[PDB]
């Protein structure tokens, strides 16, 4: 039986758009110690890996492993109910056929209950982190962000060269 | 020593270069780099695109490359993370 709290639903809105225009369906498990889920496109040339840990959430309780998997571009147009700055809860029992997203803000007036209808996806999970990489970098994302959208104008095809 | 970043395509082609540096108002701007090996990888655009997208999410972005297996993209959250493994072309 589960309940996560996410402070503010724009995190849990902008997670799911690093999914979307990239993956279809997704299982999430969620555990004691919080929500993981993975997807590959199409082509199987992109996997997303997701982990959401307590800390992450306002309120968390998840007392029994539970996969509930969906239909991502279901799921964001009851994410469109966003408001960015509301207060998300999301809701499931034992063996759930909807998971229950509850949004609340500041006024007491405002509590919206939706619900989505969960679905069977086989869960072919994903391993693939190697120990030893030849370069790892970091940066500012936002920077990261210019470069990739600037050198798409030119090329379908982006070639990183570390010497 | 030096990262560099290389479309080069029909219409023409472009060329961003970037050095690794520690920075002093704002070390979140910094630009990290440990290099065991020379990489030389070429990657999808339609692809990078999706994979930016986690900007939003994140200030910094965690790239680990290699010629054996998929390069990893890492946007950390407080307490978590989201990772985009994207295969390189072979040619």
């Amino acid at each position: 039986m589960l309940e996560a709290k996410f402070e503010e639903a724009s995190l849990f809105k902008r997670i799911i758009d690093g999914f979307k225009d990239c993956v279809q369906l997704v299982n999430f498990q969620c555990k004691e110690d919080g929500i993981i889920a993975q997807a590959v496109d199409d082509s199987r040339v992109l996997l997303v890996s997701l982990e959401i840990g307590v800390e992450a959430f306002q309120e968390y309780r998840c007392d029994h492993p539970v996969t509930l998997g969906m239909d991502l571009t279901s799921l964001s147009k009851i994410l469109r109910c966003g408001n960015n700055t509301d207060t998300l809860t999301l809701i499931a029992d034992n063996t759930p056929d909807s998971i229950i997203l509850l949004f609340e803000d500041t006024k007491k007036d405002r509590i919206a209950e939706y619900s989505l209808k969960l679905m069977d996806i086989d869960a072919d999970f994903l391993k693939i982190e190697e120990l030893q990489y030849d370069s790892t970098l970091s940066l500012p994302s936002s920077e990261f962000s210019k470069i990739v959208r600037d050198l798409s104008q030119l090329s379908d095809s982006i070639n990183i060269m570390i010497t | 020593e030096t990262i560099k970043f290389v479309a080069d395509g029909d219409i023409g082609s472009g060329s961003v270069i970037i050095k690794p540096f520690v920075d002093m108002e704002h070390p979140e701007t910094s630009i990290k780099l440990e290099m065991d090996q020379p990489v030389d990888l070429t990657f999808g655009a339609k692809y990078l695109l999706d994979i930016i997208k986690g900007s939003s999410l994140s200030d910094r972005v965690g790239i680990r490359l290699s010629s054996e297996a998929p390069a990893l993209f890492q946007f950390d959250l407080k307490s978590g993370f989201l990772q985009f493994f994207l295969a390189p072309k072979f040619n």
